[PDB]
């Protein structure tokens, strides 16, 4: 069923907090 | 030119047609409602009336010719159908509209072997005719038509192959009241039935099928869901696959842990040959789920878990992908990934990903569960150590991996297990959590078995139960009610049998209860607050601090008369640490609301008498239990504001409680602009609650570019759940109208 | 109570 965009950013999640 | 229409009746054969007859019912049936054609249902039923048709049918007909006018804009029909419906399996069961005293009907059932024999033993006539005034059958007139569908389709005792249904809703009520509270002091017991009689009969409380269906008949088996924790050895591979057989043959949902099986091309132990690795036994364990199920596919669920840095774990998050090898495709089991802090701390750095073996690393497995400074350090040790056999996989690689193997499937479920143990009922280091089961709102310790009667094993139970948010007006009505819910449950623990010693023990031992809510969608529309801005975080701490904090006065009290659960001394409760202590501290920026309850004297209190259960609320989805309350189900958004059930008895369609009045006030699950606003509530909601909560994630393709859901979002998702101390994530819905 |  789900069809995705598998590109992926490093760089923006980088700076997430857990 | 006296053009008759001859009736037949339960053979007593011929007789004249009566549409006044029929007339008077409908226009009974029809009191009290808006908006509904007593003639339209007349029209479209009489039409196919034919000569010599049986009474029964000029019943279903009617009964039909109200349901297909149930709508959006007509919603009384629900209640006109339900009612004709009503009537109708009185006449079926008791001849006559009126019910049989209640003692006459136990004495006939017990008679009849179709309730307990015990029912006679532990009540006395002048007991029954007592209950009997409790009982009010005209709280049967309350059901929607949906609610009576099932109702009579599985709660009420009926035969399976003759259809004959032998019971009235309310009897089941009085009598699940009665089984229950069987064993209370006659100074309270009656007072207690009636309490709880009425608390269910008036939909407050629901309770799980296997109960409402079950208890006052003969049988003991009232299961939903089971928890087993497979060892790395064919004895306990052996004992698991034994136990999930005999509680699939009870219709019971499985949860298997079977993270510590060893990797494949390990060394054989001394005659256990693991080379082969876990796919081959997943396959053992998918035969023993659907060993008593309809072709060997239909019917017999459960879900397998696995830590996410397991050796195989690239072969094992692709096993229900349908493009693959027969041989490596294991596709009717969900699984439930695990993971913790470190592994999307290196998700976030871009680093990469350590794949061992459980049976190469000593001491990982326990650590991951209960320690993380512990997992760390040997974590860190033994990606170091060259002795040690390992993989290495890029973090973005093996987290898309999984997103993309969820997003398609839908059923690639998550477990944070650190924060199912940080934030928990009990000690890590005695009684760690190490999976959840089916739905992923349960969360107990579990022990491995090493055959299947070992004594040493642990089996945790799903004990269910739910407040209806629709039907309380404030609060405050949450302490009777919790009362009532654990009570009722706690019975229910010493009344039913164990077909497994491990089970057993479990229960007994710890006592555990899952009692969560129903309405809640129902509940945030009569409060004008909705899912995604955020509206309804007070609202919800508020509402779901009043649920734990009852239930746990509740079983506090408990404890008090009866004593605490045997196992009370492995639950953070007992040594002073409360919920409210331990949740996840970043919930503090999106809700304000203060306690408004005396957490510090129960936290005494329970500290002193204990608690007679280890755990009490756990947030569950629900189907029927809220279908026949008409609720919105458990804490889910709806759909639509009109459902679609099919039937051998024409479409069965529900409408959203107080459509009417509060359409606009609904928020349609893809009217939602995405996950946050949802994911928060939950968050919010897990700082009280014991266990875990059965959440969704859902996304519509409309909503992106190109119709394509991002990785980017999923991971966004995947981390805000995890910020806000969510302990798992269940299904993954795609799609725009259903 | 507390079970002894």
């Amino acid at each position: 069923v789900g069809q995705i965009d598998s590109e992926v950013d490093t760089d923006d999640l980088s700076n997430f907090q857990l | 030119m006296n053009q008759n229409l001859l009736v037949t009746k339960r053979d007593g054969s011929t007789e004249r047609i009566n549409l006044d007859k029929i007339h008077r019912v409908l226009d009974w049936a029809a009191e009290g409602l808006h908006n509904v054609s007593i003639s339209q249902v007349e029209l479209r039923s009489h039409i196919q009336f034919y000569d010599g048709i049986k009474t029964s049918d000029i019943h279903e007909t009617i009964i039909k010719a109200a349901a297909d006018l149930i709508s959006r804009d007509a919603p009384d029909y629900q209640y006109l159908a339900a009612r004709l419906a009503i009537f109708h399996l009185r006449k079926k069961a008791y001849g006559q509209f009126e019910p049989p005293a209640l003692y006459d009907h136990v004495v006939k059932m017990v008679e009849m072997g179709k309730y307990d024999n015990h029912l006679l033993e532990d009540y006395t006539e002048e007991e029954f005719k007592q209950m009997d005034t409790f009982i009010d059958h005209d709280r049967d007139m309350t059901f929607s038509y949906a609610a009576v569908k099932q109702l009579e389709g599985k709660y009420l005792v009926q035969n399976r192959v003759t259809g004959e249904i032998y019971e009235s809703a309310q009897f089941l009520y009085i009598l699940v009241a009665a089984c229950l509270f069987s064993n209370y002091p006659r100074e309270t017991r009656l007072q207690y039935v009636k309490r709880f009689y009425d608390a269910v009969s008036t939909f407050k409380i629901s309770l799980p099928t296997p109960i409402m269906s079950g208890v006052r008949t003969p049988t003991r088996q009232f299961s939903s869901c089971v928890l087993i924790e497979c060892g790395d050895s064919l004895d306990s591979i052996n004992a698991t696959s034994s136990a999930i057989v005999k509680y699939v043959s009870q219709r019971a949902g499985i949860g298997i842990n079977a993270g510590r099986i060893r990797a494949l091309g390990s060394p054989i132990r001394g005659g256990e040959a693991f080379h082969t690795g876990c796919i081959p036994f997943y396959k053992h364990f998918q035969t023993a789920v659907k060993s008593c199920s309809q072709g060997g596919v239909r019917g017999g669920a459960a879900t397998l878990f696995y830590p996410m840095w397991h050796l195989e774990v690239e072969s094992l998050l692709v096993l229900k992908n349908n493009r693959g090898v027969e041989g490596n495709r294991v596709r009717h089991m969900d699984y439930g990934v695990q993971i913790n802090k470190l592994m999307y701390t290196r998700l976030l750095k871009g680093e990469d990903i350590t794949l061992f073996s459980p049976s190469d690393v000593p001491g990982l497995y326990d650590a991951f569960f209960a320690d993380q400074e512990e997992f760390e350090r040997l974590y860190t040790k033994y990606e170091k150590d060259d002795s040690i056999r390992k993989q290495r996989v890029k973090a973005v690689e093996l987290f898309s991996l999984m997103m993309q193997e969820r997003a398609s499937t839908g059923r690639i479920y998550i477990q944070n297990v650190d924060h199912c143990n940080t934030h928990s009922p009990f000690d890590p280091a005695i009684a760690p959590v190490r999976q959840s089961n089916l739905c992923l709102d349960i969360a107990l310790p579990t022990k491995p078995l090493n055959d299947v009667n070992d004594e040493n094993g642990e089996i945790a139970l799903c004990t269910l139960s739910a407040f209806n948010l629709g039907a309380i007006n404030n609060l405050d009505e949450l302490e009777e009610l919790a009362i009532l819910a654990v009570r009722a449950l706690d019975a229910l623990l010493d009344y039913q049998d164990y077909p497994i010693p491990a089970a057993k023990r479990g229960a007994m031992g710890r006592r555990t209860l899952g009692i969560g809510v129903i309405n809640f969608a129902y509940y945030l529309a009569k409060h004008g607050k909705r899912y995604s801005d955020g509206s309804a975080n007070n609202l919800t701490h508020k509402t779901f601090e009043a649920i734990q904090y009852y239930l746990l006065k509740a079983s506090n009290e408990l404890a008090k008369e009866q004593g605490a659960c045997p196992w009370f001394n492995e639950t953070t409760y007992a040594k002073g640490i409360l919920p409210i202590d331990t949740y996840k501290k970043d919930l503090d920026t999106i809700a304000n609301e203060p306690l408004h309850y005396d957490w510090e004297a129960l936290r005494e209190s329970i500290k002193t008498h204990g608690l007679r259960n280890s755990t009490l609320s756990a947030l569950m989805p629900s189907e029927t239990s809220s279908q026949i309350s008409n609720a919105t189900n458990g804490i889910e958004p709806p759909r639509g504001y009109v459902s679609i059930k099919a039937s051998k008895d024409g479409i069965l369609r529900q409408v959203v409680p107080d459509y009417e009045h509060l359409h606009d006030a609904y928020e349609l699950l893809w009217e939602m602009p995405g996950n946050d606003g949802y994911l928060q509530l939950v968050g919010i909601m897990q700082k009280f609650i014991d266990q875990s909560i059965s959440a969704n994630t859902n996304y519509d393709p409309s909503r992106f570019p190109s119709g394509k859901v991002p990785m980017q979002q999923l991971l966004k998702d995947l981390l805000t759940a995890y910020k806000f101390g969510v302990k798992t994530l269940y299904y993954q819905n795609t799609r725009d109208g259903a």
